[PDB]
């Protein structure tokens, strides 16, 4: 019953994450995470997935009480990150990678870049650890990492991350031969970021 | 006593610790923390002041410092 | 749940004036005729905090790896080496 | 910036007894043909309390280095148990890999290393002098640390 209601609450929550309703998503996760931590304990890993999505909606809701949302989003992402860092499976580790991704993005909006690049460097370590050479998640993080650098005035290092990201797209554009439209139109986003990065 | 002058309080030290995920510290942390920082500042001050004499400045500013720290070393959590 | 905190970005965890006198005496072991622009100090300030938060990130790691919670100086020395500058 | 870029390192057959040789799979990329020599090192930190107990395990000197992707595997024998202070012998320590473009360190990758007993009683009550044959070396592949110093590449 608790396990049953919680899983759909996570469903309806991400279904508010498509709907565009941010607070509703946030509260779907609050109680969901509330039910899990109150049943299994705040240490238990069965809280992790709800913990992640909880810390995920609060980040979206952060857009002048933003830092407060930054607090709780950081905590839940940090709780989920160690819940996953414990489990030695592929899924949980990549979930800790995703947790590190969001942690890093929680830092750039926090304008805490030094830690942001770190969490992106951490997410990349675990993705690289596990994913394959032509996986779109590597470009999901190289890109992110380049901008965070740009935000930190490390413009040369920023461009390089961008290049690794675009190359991740181009190389998967080879086995896709023997989503091609989808890659074509998000390449302009990165080239614009490239031309602007060291331009400063 | 002059060699005992400090630049960071004990409150700050535990603050910096917990934000790196540290949960508890031993009593000797405060000295070690203060010991290694001095070294850091030693290594840094020298370079920035060096460039102040290299840039032949007197009121040395950050523009020296940041070059003096790009000279110190950047630790990242992976290879990508 | 004793897990990592975070900053606000508004100001520093280090007072500049106790910091500055330390800067002063460290630099005066080298020479006796020196002066320092407040900008230079603030630069050293943030650099200090940065290095500190880095080693604490590593210090807790190895401390984690021995079955332990309280951190020992050896862990600090160790994190200094896994960076490595001595 | 740098004319060389270490793409990735990989620690192999981890964990293993204390006495077994290290095995890393290293891969880098030279942006240009390199004239001078590249020197890779493995260093085992014998004591945290003093770099004096650093033990340079192996080193390879390569030069000139072409441009492009390179990969090799660095194997180095286990560190000398006779040179380790017995305090530092069982516990957590560090191992390092460094490269050197004609005499200057431009990169230092580092790992924690946990040496444990697995015999249940030896972890329970360890012998005064460490039984290195009975020790196991678990390097931390999960958490590398790469420190890059900027140098002259001319």
């Amino acid at each position: 019953d608790v396990d049953s209601e919680a899983k759909k609450l996570l469903g309806l929550g991400q279904k508010h994450l498509v709907m565009g309703d941010i607070p509703a998503a946030v509260n779907a996760f609050q109680e969901a995470a509330s039910l899990l931590g109150k049943k299994y304990g705040e240490t238990a890993n069965e809280c992790g997935e709800a913990f992640f999505f909880y810390g995920k909606s609060l980040l979206e809701l952060a857009r002048e009480e933003e830092i407060g949302n930054l607090e709780l989003a950081w905590d839940m992402l940090d709780l989920a990150k160690i819940i996953f860092k414990r489990q030695e499976t592929k899924e949980a580790q990549l979930y800790a990678a995703q947790a590190h991704l969001k942690l890093g993005e929680v830092s750039v909006e926090s304008e805490n870049y030094v830690q942001a690049v770190e969490e992106f460097q951490s997410c990349l370590n675990l993705q690289e650890q596990y994913l394959e050479a032509h996986d779109r998640l590597l470009a999901e993080t190289h890109y992110q990492l380049g901008l965070a650098y740009g935000y930190n005035s490390q413009y040369d290092e920023a461009v390089a991350q961008f290049s690794k990201s675009i190359e991740v797209i181009e190389n998967r554009m080879a086995v896709l031969n023997e989503e091609i439209e989808e890659l074509k139109e998000l390449l302009p986003e990165i080239r614009e970021k490239i031309e602007d990065a060291k331009e400063s | 006593l002059r060699d005992n002058i400090q630049g960071i309080t004990k409150p700050a030290i535990r603050r910096l610790a917990r934000r790196g995920g540290v949960k508890r510290i031993s009593g000797l942390i405060y000295e070690e923390t203060r010991g290694v920082l001095k070294v850091f500042l030693e290594n840094v001050i020298r370079d920035a002041v060096t460039y102040t004499e290299h840039a032949k400045r007197k009121t040395v500013t950050a523009m020296d410092v940041v070059y003096a720290l790009k000279r110190q070393g950047r630790t990242l959590y992976g290879f990508g | 749940r004793e897990i990592r905190r975070y900053q606000k970005s508004t100001e520093l965890l280090i007072r500049k004036l106790p910091f500055q006198r330390l800067v002063r005496e460290i630099a005066q072991d080298f020479k006796t005729d020196l002066r320092f622009q407040s900008a230079a100090i603030g630069a050293l300030q943030e650099a200090s905090e940065a290095y500190l938060v880095g080693l604490f990130e590593d210090t807790n790691l190895c401390a984690i790896h021995a079955k332990r919670v309280t951190i020992m100086p050896k862990d600090i020395q160790l994190a200094r080496r896994i960076r490595g500058e001595r | 910036m740098a004319k060389v870029s270490v793409l990735n390192v990989a620690v192999l057959e981890n964990p293993s007894p204390f006495h077994s040789p290290f095995r890393f799979e290293i891969s880098f990329e030279c942006s240009e043909a390199l004239a001078d020599d590249l020197e890779w090192k493995i260093i085992y930190v014998g004591s945290a309390e003093s770099e004096e107990f650093d033990q340079i395990l192996d080193s390879v000197l390569v030069g000139p280095v072409p441009a492009g992707r390179h990969m090799f595997v660095f194997q180095a024998d286990a560190p000398n148990p006779s040179l380790i202070p017995e305090t530092d012998a069982v516990g957590v320590t560090v191992v390092l890999i460094t490269c050197t473009y004609h005499g200057q360190e431009f990169i230092r990758v580092g790992y924690y290393v946990n040496n444990e007993y697995l015999n249940p009683e030896l972890r329970e009550n360890p012998p005064m002098k460490p039984d290195f044959s009975q020790l196991q070396r678990n390097i931390l592949a999960s958490n590398p640390r790469v420190t890059r110093f900027h140098i002259n590449w001319d």
